[PDB]
């Protein structure tokens, strides 16, 4: 999966 | 409201509390409880807010994909029937997934946000109502799938537009914002050039601001940089 | 009983699919549900039950640790008053332990423990019933204190006694048992030297028995002698 | 803290 914050 | 009786900064404290004890679930339960004291947010208790919250649905969003997968491999071709439970347990963990974020959507309407004038509190804020909007959109399937991703959409893109007009580029909550925009883009609206744009952007424009930053400012936008780099490496 | 209206196998497959998303919570629900339809467990059902209530009491267990040390610096010299706020969150943090110690405990007296009697089975029902009393005894401080550390000292000696005339020194029941009984000794009852000549008669006893074993059986049972190993060399 | 299982 991709990053996010 | 079942924190209704304790203090404010009982609750905040408490909060912090959970924190160390790694329990989210009560990290999340004393900062609406907090929200629902009627008050404005410090930036410490917007971020205490979200990670609590962030910490819950993301546990929860990791049960949906390893029982959605199991699913779908139950339903493939020469598969044994199994009989309804595992759909019966992915759509209980989805409930419960829809509910939590049904309550960050309710605090943020209630009244979070009619109330957040100032560029750091408004956008993070439609931050993370596209956020939590973008959870319901990854295990929709329905007539208001289309709404629903409208929604995440419309909210990510008006902290967009405010986050440009009123923060600079390197700001954490503007970077951060446009991550997680360009992760909307490339996973839930089949966008994946426009994901990849805006993440080379965001990156290229946050780089070209880091010569007016302090060491630790530097710290903290280098650090949300680093991870537009490692999704632009992950889709490129 | 939430779970009464839920097919025992269905109950059964739905607590594995919790394990798998790491919904300990959810699988120890599942478990509770199954035991409560008056059926023996066999040891696979055994083995989900334990794995389920280990997981959620452990991480009550850690985050009482994590608000413990904090209260307890709290209430050193020097320190400043931080209100009523963290003996109140550790004491709910306990309270919601001993809950879950209660839950276990219960299953195993309304009627696990009475119905079993083979020896894998009955051991394996009374080595909770020590572990459980265990947790209690670890946040007990009042009138109950001894008898609490009592009752898991019973619990775990009725168990050691049938352990060791009706499995062999290497069964992994016994091995666990014993593992177990030892941290007891360290730390429950202050009884160190206890704890290490457990530990070392037991691994010595289960080195000796490993040539009766097929590989998969040494598999298991080097295993649980290399936490006894392991806790011998932090104790001396 | 010691093993257990
Ligand atoms: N308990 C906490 N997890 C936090 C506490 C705080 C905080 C503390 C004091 C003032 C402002 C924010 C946080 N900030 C964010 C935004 C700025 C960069 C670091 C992450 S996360
Ligand atoms: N889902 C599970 N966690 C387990 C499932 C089983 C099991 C599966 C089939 C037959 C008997 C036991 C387990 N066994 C124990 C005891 C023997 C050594 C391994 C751990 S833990
Ligand atoms: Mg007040
Ligand atoms: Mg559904
Ligand atoms: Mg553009
Ligand atoms: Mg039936
Ligand atoms: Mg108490
Ligand atoms: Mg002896």
């Amino acid at each position: 999966f991709p990053a996010t914050v | 409201g079942a924190m209704g009786s304790m203090e404010r900064a009982s609750l905040i404290q408490k909060a912090k509390l959970a924190e160390q004890a790694e329990r989210y679930e009560d990290m999340a339960a004393f900062m609406k409880g907090a929200v629902e004291k009627g008050e404005e947010l410090s930036c410490e208790e917007r971020n205490l807010l979200s990670v609590a919250y962030k910490n819950v649905v993301g546990g929860q969003r990791a049960a949906w994909r390893v029982l959605s997968s199991i699913e779908q491999k139950s339903n493939e071709e020469g598969s044994e029937e199994k009989g309804p439970e595992v759909r019966e347990y992915r759509e209980k963990v989805e409930t419960e997934l829809q509910g939590v974020c049904d309550t960050v959507l309710g605090l943020l309407d209630s009244h979070l946000i009619k109330e957040a004038g100032d560029a750091e509190s408004r956008v993070f804020y439609l931050k993370m109502k596209g956020d939590y909007y973008r959870y319901l959109a990854e295990v929709a399937t329905g007539d208001d799938k289309k709404r629903i991703i409208d929604s995440a959409r419309s909210a990510y893109q008006e902290a967009m537009d405010i986050s440009k007009k009123e923060m600079p580029p390197t700001n954490p909550i503007r970077l951060g914002l446009a991550l997680n925009f360009s992760v909307f883009h490339y996973e839930i609206a089949n966008s994946p050039e426009e994901a990849i744009s805006l993440a080379k952007t965001t990156f290229d424009e946050a780089m070209a601001d880091l010569h007016t930053l302090s060491e630790d400012s530097y710290k903290d936008s280098t650090l949300i940089m680093q991870l537009l780099r490692d999704n632009l490496t992950l889709w490129t």
